[PDB]
RNA sequence: CCCGGCGAGGGGAGUGAAAAAGAACCUGAAACCGUGUACGUACAAGCAGUGGGAGCACGCUUAGGCGUGUGACUGCGUACC
RNA sequence: UGUAACGGGGCUAAACCAUGCACCGAAGCUGCGGCAGCGACGCUUAUGCGUUGUUGGGUAGGGGAGCGUUCUGUAAGCCUGCGAAGGUGUGCUGUGAGGCAUGCUGGAGGUAUCAGAAGUGCGAAUGCUGACAUAAGUAACGAUAAAGCGGGUGAAAAGCCC
């Protein structure tokens, strides 16, 4: 609505 | 002006009988898919089965040339992953000699409705007795 | 006559619109080439 | 000096979706797919009034093999002995002799016969 | 986990085919009051074959 | 726009485009792209070609007998009943009349004839010239307005 | 003469509702009714509360002949879905449709 | 009895009293115009046909009508490419009837 | 007035030129969701169209067919930026 | 993964070689029609181009020519409550942007022509706003402290009262 929320930490893919 | 085209319900279908004995394989299913389709026809139109239907006689006396009596090998894949089922020539004319024909038949008609509508007319019978006498199919030579 | 005095020939010679259409000629970078930096909103090199 | 562009772009919308009239689906209910069935229809369009002089020739030269063959000559030998008894008529005329008038084109037959004895 | 496309209305529909309603076959007159009533159920008077098993 | 200038939402993580001020031309009640500037539209004209413009209309007006040419040419009570009358009298109905000097009994008259206006011999314009269905220029005004032109 | 009762913003929503009115269609009101009275659906209290209303409009202002009177037309259309929000985890919010439904029945002597 | 003739390089089959459509003619939309061409008479069952032609061969036609015939659309696309092209086209026809065929 | 819950909503009656102008109120589009009719569809494979094309339904002319709606079957055909 | 190294059938010629004859085969060329541009005696008159020869795939892009919307003038003119815009169908017409005529809804505005100015043309910008879809009548109904029955009121009682 007003706030987003941040995403997962996404797939470490170092 | 147009073009003519065959009628479906118009159109008339005569019936054939050929003797597949000694017959090379190909060199009968070939002109047995000429006739089926229509092509002997002038009335032919490519889009309604004009054919003739065929009832092969001796299908089990078919014959093929050159060592492909047991090397014309003939696959088909039962769905499951690993059943890739074989069948020599020799094995498919001992077990049911129709789907030699039917196979060599169906290889050479299109594919499509139209073409699983062509293989409906064809009446291939194993040995030589055929009970659409009914229908009186006139002697085909080919 | 009010509604009769027109413009000698070749006077007008109707502007040029970027960017309405692929009809027009121009539209989709309007003349300016692909990417680039001559081709920026602003950009081109000083004199 | 504002515009409210709002009558230009519903009737020439509803241009392209009058054309679409016949599609399945959205594609014709919805401008943003209609356009492309459209302009698609128009490659099919313009690609096909000559796949359409194909096919018609390589239908009446079927027709016309079927009824040769019946008489007693390939489509090659026939078209040959009629070039060279000079007859020009043309592929659509043979097919469509061969399907209705079958003692003519037997005729046909006879004089291409003649001309390659 | 998610669609990946929209299953158009044919899918929309031909999935609720079966979604529709069973209506009831017939509904069975009482013995002697002459009222409907399910079968087996009791009728809205309190009678089931004709009996008054309920006074309520 | 009167608005803030705060990004309204973080660069990343959103999953909607990447939005700098909700003033931005794109967004709606947001600024228009090109403002127009309270401008002006005066185009200078060089004093010759509006000459030359001036001796090509008239001669035209001649050519075309829009040019009705008269002698004094004015009223007595500023009655536009008695303007009116008069020009049915003239029989016409749409005249610009371009009187040597404004005498105010006639322009008063005119003031209120929407097909009929008053000007001296050196208000007078082309618009004007052109539009009007005929124009009527005592002698007076002939001869300013020629040596005007010069 | 085709007597129209119709039931506007229904709360309900437009499927649950055509679910029933697709069993009555066509059918003598005399059927309809029992088979309205011993359905087991919400739906079913709405669509007869507005059979009552059809019969009842047919029979005070077109006339008469309840005995026949069938199911005309009968159709369920959208109405004015009324927003409403709904919190899920996160701090999202989800915006949610209380559904509406305008009834439509039409019985004609027929 | 039918005749075989060719009008704009495409050769008709018609037989007396049907109408034809032709490529436009320079002929006044109500002129009686023939063609001394005919590629074949059917002739009842005696076809005749003619080496080149069938020397006496004459047909006697009436120009109906002329006429721009159905509007046909050309759209060139290029996808990807910026281009496309629409066009319109409407061919000239001359409706003849074939009144007389003579061998 | 009638159905309705001394409801919601509606059908009559009535004003009104108009009430598919009834306050959810000028016009009222499109997406979206239905209802009826016509045609096709439950042995058929794919950017869903186009070229051909039978059948079927309908309007006119008579009976020449044509226009419209569908479109069986077939050739070709792997969206847009 | 499933033949799977002729595209398939199949073929002992329907393979390879050599010779020759036919035929199919493109949007190539030819045939008839149509348009547009360029060039050349015209017509002397800004040409019917009378005729020709030739050209016409095209992105970035260059040039030429247009259609259309809003507003201003022409317009105190013209159209219009004997129906304007708008909406929705239908038919005709232009090479296209488009136009026209007309049926229904609408119920009061519109605007020829020739010019003038542009907030002048949308499908995309993880565009903005409003609406409605899809997943779907599906997850879920928010503590596994627990409900059952009789009577009441009520149109309807598992949840309200006793
Ligand atoms: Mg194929
Ligand atoms: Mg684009
Ligand atoms: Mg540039
Ligand atoms: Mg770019
Ligand atoms: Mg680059
Ligand atoms: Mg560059
Ligand atoms: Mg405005
Ligand atoms: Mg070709
Ligand atoms: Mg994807
Ligand atoms: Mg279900
Ligand atoms: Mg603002
Ligand atoms: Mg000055
Ligand atoms: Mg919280
Ligand atoms: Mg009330
Ligand atoms: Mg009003
Ligand atoms: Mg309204
Ligand atoms: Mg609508
Ligand atoms: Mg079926
Ligand atoms: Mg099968
Ligand atoms: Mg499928
Ligand atoms: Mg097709
Ligand atoms: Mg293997
Ligand atoms: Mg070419
Ligand atoms: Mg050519
Ligand atoms: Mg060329
Ligand atoms: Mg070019
Ligand atoms: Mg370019
Ligand atoms: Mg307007
Ligand atoms: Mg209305
Ligand atoms: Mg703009
Ligand atoms: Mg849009
Ligand atoms: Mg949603
Ligand atoms: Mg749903
Ligand atoms: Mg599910
Ligand atoms: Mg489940
Ligand atoms: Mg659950
Ligand atoms: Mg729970
Ligand atoms: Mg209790
Ligand atoms: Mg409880």
């Amino acid at each position: 609505p007003v706030y987003i929320p941040r995403p997962r930490p996404p797939h470490p893919r170092l | 002006m147009k073009t003519f085209t065959a009628k479906p319900e118009t159109v008339k279908r005569d019936w054939y009988v050929v003797d597949a004995t000694g017959k090379t394989l190909g060199r009968l299913a070939t002109e047995l898919a000429r006739r089926l389709r229509g092509k002997h026809k002038a009335e032919y139109t490519p889009h309604v089965d004009t054919g003739d239907y065929i009832i092969v006689l001796n299908a089990d006396k078919v014959a093929v040339t050159g060592n492909k009596r047991t090397d014309k090998v003939y696959y088909h894949h039962t769905g499951h992953i690993g059943g890739i089922k074989q069948a020599t020539f020799e094995e498919m004319i001992a077990r049911r000699p129709e789907r030699v024909i039917e196979i060599a038949v169906k290889g050479m008609l299109p594919k499509g409705p139209l073409g699983r509508a062509m293989f409906r007319k064809l009446k291939v019978y194993a040995g030589n007795e055929h009970n659409h006498a009914a229908q009186q199919p006139q002697v085909l030579d080919i | 006559r009010l509604n009769t005095l027109s413009p000698a020939e070749g006077s007008k010679k109707a502007g040029k619109r970027l960017g309405r259409g692929i009809g027009s000629g121009l539209g989709k970078t309007g003349g300016r080439g692909h990417k680039g930096q001559k081709s920026r909103s602003g950009g081109g090199v000083r004199r | 000096a504002r515009v409210k562009r709002g009558v230009i772009a519903r009737a020439r919308h509803k241009k392209i979706l009058k054309q679409a009239k016949g599609y399945y689906g959205a594609r014709s209910r919805v401008y943003r797919v209609a356009f492309q069935a459209v302009i698609k229809a128009g490659q099919y369009a313009y690609r096909d009034r000559r796949q359409r002089k194909r096919q018609f020739r390589q239908l009446w030269i079927a027709r016309i093999n079927a009824a040769a063959r019946q008489n007693g000559i390939s489509y090659s030998k026939f078209i040959n002995g009629l070039k060279k008894a000079s007859v020009e008529i043309d592929r659509k005329i043979l097919a469509d002799i061969a399907v209705f008038d079958k003692v003519a084109f037997t005729a046909l037959v006879e004089k291409a016969k003649a001309a390659l004895a | 986990a998610v669609q990946q496309n929209k299953p158009t209305r044919s899918k929309r529909g031909m999935r609720r085919s079966h979604d529709a309603l069973t209506a009831v076959t017939s509904l069975s007159v009482d013995k002697t009051s002459g009222e409907k009533h399910l079968r087996h159920h009791i009728t809205a008077d309190g009678y089931y074959r004709g009996r008054k098993v309920i006074a309520k | 726009v009167t608005g803030s200038g705060k990004k309204p939402w973080r660069q990343k993580g959103t999953g909607r485009a990447r939005s700098g001020s909700i003033k931005s031309p794109i967004w709606r009640s947001g600024g228009v792209t090109f403002a127009a500037r309270p401008q002006d539209h005066s185009q200078k004209v060089n004093k010759k070609m509006y000459r030359g413009a001036l001796k090509s209309i008239l001669s035209e007006l001649v050519r075309q007998d829009r040019l009705i040419v008269v002698e004094k040419f004015s009223v007595e009570a500023p009655k536009t009943k008695l303007l009116a009358q008069k020009l049915k009298d003239m029989a016409l109905e749409d005249v610009l009349i371009i009187t040597g000097e404004l005498d105010e009994n006639l322009f008063l008259a005119a003031r209120n004839l929407h097909k009929v206006d008053v000007r001296d011999a050196t208000g007078i314009d082309p618009v004007s010239l052109i539009a009007f269905d005929k124009v009527v220029m005592t002698a007076d005004a002939v001869k300013q307005v020629e040596e005007m032109l010069a | 003469m085709e007597t129209i009762a119709k039931h506007r913003h229904a709360r309900s929503s437009a499927q649950k509702v055509r679910l029933v009115a697709d069993l009555i269609r066509g059918k003598k009101v005399s059927q309809a009714l029992d088979i309205l009275t011993y359905t087991n659906k919400k739906a079913a209290v709405l669509v007869k509360k507005v059979l009552e209303s059809a019969i009842a409009n047919a029979e005070h202002n077109d006339g008469a002949d309840i005995d026949d009177l069938k199911v005309t037309k009968i159709f369920v259309d959208e109405g004015p879905s009324m927003k409403r929000i709904m919190p899920r985890a996160k701090g999202r919010a989800d915006r949610i449709l209380k559904r509406t439904s305008h009834i439509t029945v039409v019985v004609s002597d027929r | 009895m039918y005749a075989v003739f060719q009008s704009g390089g495409k050769q008709h089959r018609v037989s007396e009293g049907q109408t034809v459509r032709l490529e436009k003619l320079d002929i006044a939309t109500g002129e009686t115009v023939e063609f001394a061409e005919v590629l074949m008479i059917a002739n009842g069952e005696e076809v005749k046909i003619g080496v080149p032609f069938v020397d006496g061969g004459v047909i006697k036609a009436e120009v109906v009508a002329h006429g721009r015939g159905e509007k046909v659309k050309i759209v060139k696309f290029r996808r990807r490419k910026h281009y496309r092209k629409q066009q319109g086209h409407r061919q000239w026809f001359t409706d003849v009837k074939i009144t007389g065929i003579s061998a």
